[PDB]
């Protein structure tokens, strides 16, 4: 069949949250409250577009 | 004799004709009846032979947990 396209990872290189999972705990609430828009679009995009590699900046 | 009982040769000949057609008819319907049966089947899109496929209704259109699918 067709050939299954996937971006290098060039298109994949950023920082990380290298964070432990009860700092991430901690502050979720706030989290929610202050970085809401960009999250909100971010799976907006990933729940219609149905792809990773159409998502991912 | 053939005033009383008989009936008139130009009747039975008129009755023959309209049997014969009748027949001819049937027959022809018949004939008709088993070519269309043969084609449609082999072709299957028509109104008989139509095996039940699933309903399309079923299916849930709503988003899901995870939005890969």
């Amino acid at each position: 069949p067709g050939i299954v396209e996937l971006p290098s990872l060039e298109d994949l290189k950023v920082q990380e949250v290298k964070v432990s999972s009860s700092v991430l705990k901690a502050a979720a609430h706030h989290y929610g409250a202050q970085c809401d828009k960009p999250n909100k679009e971010f799976m907006l995009c990933r729940w219609e577009e149905k792809d990773p590699r159409r998502c991912l900046e | 004799i053939a005033r009383t009982f008989f009936d008139a040769p130009e009747k039975n000949y008129e009755r023959t004709m309209a049997i014969l057609q009748i027949e001819s008819e049937k027959a022809e319907l018949r004939l008709k009846e088993l070519e269309v049966r043969r084609l449609m089947r082999a072709k299957g899109d028509g109104p008989w032979f139509q095996y039940p496929t699933i309903d399309k209704a079923l299916i849930d259109h709503s988003p899901k947990a995870t939005p890969d699918n």
